[PDB]
C-alpha cells in the first residue's frame, strides 16, 4: 500500500532505468564559481540629446568586463491613449557597438521591434512594452522614465561579457542614433505636436568586478569568444493593387555563418506596423465608428495577430540557383517556425525562416554560412490586395491569396540575418577574425 | 542496458529475425521495396 | 561601488566559491556536427475529405526525420465563436508504424489534452492561431492551418529517425479524419451547406548529416529512449441528484508509466470538458435572453471555472491497495500541473504524475504497470443539481454538486504516458518491448 | 539543391563551428537514475483550526525524504465578485519550519505575495491566482478548495528534498498562524463580516521513497545541503502628503551570502495593496463611475502595473558608507532590474535589486555577504504625494516625480533577503552550520 | 488526382533502363473551338525528376 | 460543371538480356546529362 | 491595338497599348552535369 506499492513494482522492462543508477534527482551539488560583484552605473553622453541627433559615449572602465548596457529615456506625449506605439524603441533609432575603432554590431530601432516580435517571449514581452511604451491608459502631458534594453551577442548571457580588462589599447564606445520624428511625442502621423519637450536621455552600464585570480587571467591571456552579428540592408516592396499577385526576386548581402533569416513588411511612415490596416477593432483608428480611418493606425495596437491584414502569399530561398526548400504560404513563417524554434507567438507581418535548431540560444545549433553561398535569393509572392479596407465583411470574410488594400502602404521589406563571428582579444586589442 | 523479458520481447525477436534483401548489392533485381 | 561587497569574504560562503571550479562570464561553446535542415512535402495516398482515412509513407530524403507538421485548409461556416480548434478535431487521429508494426498513435482528444496540459504561455496561443481563427473571422473565410505532430521524434532533434539505419522498414503515418468538425461541416448536429472538403498536405522536416556522421548512423547500432501513449475510451455516468455516484474503472495499462492523464467530455462538442452554464463564456447566448445551455459558445469552450467540472474526486490503486488517499478533483486540475508542468490546465483535464518532471523527457521515476496484476481508477461524481440557466446557483453553490448540464459528460478518457526503447541493427528496427 | 546545397557550404568560418566537433544533436542521452516512488499523504493538525489561531503540524515520518508541502484551505466568501484578492495567501499569514527544536526558514503570507509578485512569471502566476483566488465572477456564498503551496528551500526542486530518513532523533514541524482578517471571508475593509464560517485545513506532504539498497547507503552517510532562506524583519514608511520628496536611510539587518534584496510598500489593512489607489479602472472601489471610492481598492484588481501609483521615486543600497551603485528610479527595481535578473513580469509597488546574476535559479551565481558587512543601509526618497485620486486628468497626466495623495496610506514597509547557508545532518540529527 | 492539386508517381523497377515518359490526360472542354490552346500543356504546371 | 480530369503516367522501359544486365547492375555507370535552372521574374514593358 | 491600320503600319521600336500586359519575365538555361552512378546510387556530380 502507498508509495511502496510503485517501489516494489520492480520487472524487467524497468532495469534499463534504474539499474547501476548514475544520477540521483534528490542530491544536488552546486559547482562553486569566482567572487564577483554586480555595478550598473551611468556614462557622459558626448553630444547634444535630442531628436534626430546623433551622441556617443565611452565605456567608463570601472569594470574587468561588461555584461549589460542599458539606455533611459525621459518622454513626455502629446497624445493621449492608444496614440504611442514603442516610443521609447522608435527613438532609440539605431545603435553602433564599436571596439578599437572598427565597428562590431549596429542594431536598428526596426531590428529591436523585429527581435521582440520573434525573441522575446512570455509575459516578458509585456515588460518590455511597460520599459518602452504607455500601457496604462495614461494621458497627454504625461512623464515617465523608459528603459530601452540592448541585445548585442554580450547582453543577454554573461558568457560572452566584454573583457575591458584585456583590451587595455582599445576603446569600446556606443553610438546612438535618436530619431526625428516619434509617433505621439513630436509627431501624430505626419503632423507636427506644438510644444513637444526635448527628451532626456542617459546611458548605463552593468559592469562586473572580479578577484585577484580570476582577473589576473583576463588581463593575462588571449581571448576567443564567439560573438554574433546583425547584417541588415533595408529593401523595397512590390505590393500589387489589383488582378495580379507580384513577386520579387530580392538578391540578398550577407556572410558569414548565419543563424536565421527574418524579415517584416514595414510602413516606413508608421513606426512597428507590419500588417494592413481595416475597420476592425484595433485594426485602425476608431475601427468600428463612423470616425473609423483606415490610413491612420489606433497605434497602441498597431501590432496584430490577425492574418487577413499580413501581406506575404509565399516565399522561397534560392541558394546558388537551387531551391533551398519548397515554397510555403507566409502563414508558415510566422506560425511553424516561430512555433518550432522559439515556442513563442508572432505578430503578424514578421517572419522567420531558421538553419538553427535552437535560434534562440548561443550555443550554435546549426548555421547557413554564406561564404559559401554565391547567390541567395529571396523570392517573395504577394497577395492581392482587394479587399475593401473599410467593409469589416470584406476584411473577416474572404480568401487566402488576398488582402485589404491599404496593405500597400508596406513600401519597405526589411532582411535581417544572424550570424557568428570570432572576437579575438590579444595582448590589449580586439578584433573579429573573419571579415566581409 | 536492456533485460530480455520473454513476454514482450517475442515481438521485437520476430522482426528482427525477419528475412529482408541484405544481398542486393550489385544485383539486377526486379523488385527492391524502396530500400536506400 | 561593487569592490565594496567583493572583499567582503568571509567563512560560510567557501562553500560557494572557496576553490572555484567554473567561472560565468567566459562560456566556451561546444563544436557540433555539420548538418542541414530541410522541409518538403509528403504526398498523400487516398481521398482527402471528411471522415477520410489517408495515408502517408515518408519518403527516403533525408538521414534524420524530426518535425512532421500536417497542413489543412478550412473555410469556416459560421462567424466569430462557432469554431473550436478545427484543425486538430479534424486531424482524428495519426497512427506511427515502422515496417508494419505500431509504435505509437494520438487522438483528436489527446492533442487537445496536451495543448491544455502541458503546452503552456504564448506558446500555446501561438498554437491556437496555427488550429483555430482566434480573430472573429465570419463566414467563408479561409485560414491555412498548421497542426503538429507530438510524437516521441518531433518535439527534439535528440530522438529524430535514423532513416540512415531504417533501410528495411519504412516509416509511415494513417491520418483519420473526422467525419464532423463544428463551425466548417456541421454547427451542432446539423450539416452546414456548401461546405468544402479540407486540403491537406503533409510537410516532413528531413535533417542531412555530413559524412562522417552518416557512416556512424550507417554502421553503429542505435538505441533511443521513445514514448508511447497509451489509449481506449470509457463509459461514465453522473447522477443528477440525491447521490454522489462511485465508479471503480479497471484500467490495461503496461510500461514505465511516468503520468495519467484524463478528462472527461461531452462526445458531440469537441473539446468540451466542463458543464454549459448560462454564465459568460460558459454556453450560447450566456448572459442574455437567448442564452441556451445545450449548445456552447464553442471558442470559448475551455473555461477555468471548476464549479462546471463533474469529478469530485479520485484515487488509483496499485493491486488492490491504495496508491494515496482520496483527493478532490481540483488537486488534479491545479495543484499536479502545478508542481510538475509550470502552466495552467483548464477545467476538466485532470493529471497524476508518477514522476517528478513529466514534461521533460529525461526521465524521472516510473510506475512500470507490467508488474501490477490490477490497476484501478477510483472516481467519486459531483451531483448534477445545479441549474444551469440560473447563475445564482451556478456561481454560488457548494463543492460537491455541479451543473445539470454535467450529465452529458459520458465520455471518460484515460491517457497513459509511457517510455519504451527504439533499437535499431542491420537497417532495422522496432520497440523492445511490447504488451 | 535543398539540404545537401546547404550541407556542401563548408568553409573557412566552420573550423570553429563544425571542425572537430565535441557533440552531435541528433543523439540525445537518458541516465539510469536511483529507483524511488512519490507518495502524498495528509497530515494532521495539533490545535484549534481558525482566524487568529496558531496552530502546529509534525510530519510523520513516512517516507525517507520530503520533496512538496501544499497546505489546503476550505473558505465561503461573505462579499460579492471581486471583493477577495488571494484569500487563501493572506489567511496563511505565518509560516515557519522547525528542526529539532530550532527555527531555519520562516515566510510571511506578505513574502508569498512578494514571491507570487516576483518570481511567478507565467501561465503559472494565473494557475497560483485560480488555486489561491476566485479568477471566474463567482457570487456571495460560493465555496472552494484552495492549495497553498509552501516555497521553503525544499519545495521546488527535488535536489533538495528534507531527508528525514538521515533525522532519526528529530521532530520536523509546521507551525502556522492564520490571519484573523482576511478580506472577502471575515472582514470587508475594516467591517466585519456576519455568518463568517471558520475554514477548514489540513496539510498534504508528498514524501519520496528510495530503494532499500540506496536508502541504506542514503541514509548513512552524512549528508550538507546547500539551501536557502528567508531572512525579515518590519518596517515603516516616511510618505509625505506634499511639497517634500522624503528620504529615510533604513539600517539593514541581515546576514549570509544574499542573493537579492526586496521589499514592497503595504497598506496594513488591504493585502497585497502596494500602490496608491486611484479613479482610474481596476484602481480603486467603483472607479470610473461616480460611485467611485479612492480609499477603498477593488479587492479583485489590487495588484494594477500603473507606477504612476507607485510612492517610491528612487532607492540606493550603500555598503560601510560607499554606494553600491548609483541612485535609481523606482521603476527601474520594479520593470528592468528583473528582467535582467529573472526574465518575467513584476506587478507596480515590488521592487528589487538582485547580487546574483539569476536568483530566480538555485546555482548560487554571486552573492552579498551580509554577514561579513556591518553596515549595510538602503536609502529610499519618496515621490510627491500631489495627484488627487479621484480626477483622472491628474492620475494619468501627470509626471514621474509625483504620486496620488493616497500614496500616503501606504504606512508598512517590507524588506526581504533571500540568501544561502549550509544545512548539515549527521548521525540522526542536524540543522543550519551558521547563525541569522 | 485534379485541378491545382499535386501527385507523384514512383517509377518501378519494371525494366532495366527507363526511357521514355508520357503523361496520359482525359480532359473535357467548357468551351467552343477556339477557345483552347494546349489545354494539356498548362495544365502541368510544375513537373520535378 | 467541369469535369476533374483522368491522369495516367505511362512509361517505356528498355528490356536487356542475360549477360548485359549482369553487367549493366554490376558496373558503375556516368552519364552526361542535361539540366534546366530556372527562376521566374518581372519585366518592364514601358507604357509611352 | 483596336485598329489594324496602326499595328501592322509602323516601325520596329514601337508595339501596342495591349503589350504590357505581358509582365512576367521568364528566362531559362539549359546546361550539363554529370549522373555518377556508383554502388546503387545516383546523383548530381556537380552542383550549386
Amino acid at each position: 500500500a502507498g508509495g511502496l506499492s510503485q517501489l516494489v513494482a520492480y520487472g524487467a522492462q524497468d532495469v534499463y532505468l534504474t539499474g547501476n543508477p548514475q544520477i540521483t534527482f534528490f542530491k544536488t551539488v552546486y559547482r562553486r564559481y569566482t567572487n564577483f560583484a554586480i555595478e550598473s552605473i551611468q556614462q557622459t553622453i558626448n553630444g547634444s540629446v535630442g531628436f534626430g541627433n546623433k551622441v556617443s559615449t565611452q565605456i567608463s572602465r570601472n569594470g574587468d568586463l561588461i555584461t549589460d548596457i542599458v539606455v533611459e529615456f525621459v518622454l513626455t506625449k502629446g497624445g493621449n491613449g492608444g496614440t504611442t506605439y514603442y516610443p521609447a524603441e522608435e527613438l532609440l533609432q539605431d545603435v553602433e557597438l564599436e571596439i578599437g575603432g572598427q565597428r562590431i554590431d549596429k542594431h536598428y530601432n526596426d531590428w529591436f521591434r523585429t527581435y521582440d516580435a520573434l525573441f522575446r517571449m512570455n509575459d516578458d514581452r509585456y515588460n518590455y512594452r511597460r520599459m518602452t511604451d504607455w500601457v496604462n491608459n495614461e494621458l497627454v502631458g504625461a512623464q515617465k522614465r523608459f528603459y530601452v534594453p540592448l541585445i548585442f551577442f554580450f547582453n543577454q548571457t554573461p558568457g560572452l561579457a566584454l573583457p575591458l580588462i584585456a583590451l587595455q589599447y582599445h576603446e569600446v564606445k556606443l553610438y546612438f542614433t535618436l530619431a526625428s520624428q516619434v509617433q505621439g511625442v513630436n509627431y501624430n502621423g505626419s503632423s507636427a505636436i506644438a510644444g513637444a519637450a526635448q527628451p532626456t536621455m542617459s546611458v548605463w552600464v552593468d559592469y562586473i568586478f572580479l578577484d585577484t585570480q580570476e582577473r589576473t587571467r583576463f588581463a593575462q591571456l588571449p581571448h576567443e569568444y564567439l560573438i554574433e552579428q546583425l547584417q541588415f540592408t533595408g529593401s523595397e516592396t512590390a505590393t500589387p493593387s489589383a488582378t495580379t499577385q507580384a513577386s520579387q526576386n530580392i538578391r540578398l548581402n550577407f556572410n558569414h555563418p548565419t543563424k536565421y533569416l527574418a524579415w517584416n513588411f514595414n510602413n516606413p511612415t508608421n513606426y512597428g506596423q507590419y500588417t494592413a490596416l481595416a475597420n476592425i477593432p484595433g485594426a485602425c483608428s476608431g475601427a468600428g465608428t463612423a470616425a473609423a480611418t483606415v490610413t491612420t493606425p489606433d497605434y497602441g495596437n498597431t501590432g496584430t495577430y490577425n492574418e487577413q491584414l499580413a501581406v506575404l502569399d509565399s516565399a522561397k530561398i534560392q541558394l546558388n540557383g537551387q531551391d533551398r526548400f519548397a515554397t510555403r504560404k507566409g502563414s508558415y513563417f510566422n506560425k511553424v517556425q516561430p512555433y518550432q524554434s522559439i515556442g513563442g507567438v508572432t505578430p503578424a507581418g514578421v517572419y522567420l525562416y531558421s538553419f538553427a535548431l535552437k535560434p534562440a540560444g548561443r550555443q550554435p545549433s546549426g548555421t547557413c554560412n554564406f561564404s559559401r553561398i554565391d547567390n541567395a535569393t529571396l523570392s517573395l509572392t504577394y497577395k492581392t490586395c482587394s479587399i475593401d479596407a473599410t467593409s469589416p465583411a470584406a476584411v473577416l470574410g474572404n480568401t487566402e491569396t488576398v488582402t485589404a488594400n491599404t496593405a500597400t502602404l508596406l513600401t519597405a521589406l526589411n532582411i535581417y540575418a544572424k550570424n557568428y563571428n570570432v572576437l579575438r582579444i590579444m595582448s590589449g586589442m580586439g578584433g573579429l577574425a573573419y571579415a566581409n | 542496458p536492456l533485460v530480455d523479458n520473454p513476454f514482450s520481447t517475442y515481438p521485437y525477436k520476430h522482426v528482427i529475425t525477419e528475412t529482408q534483401p541484405t544481398q542486393a548489392k550489385n544485383q539486377a533485381i526486379w523488385g527492391l521495396v524502396q530500400m536506400g
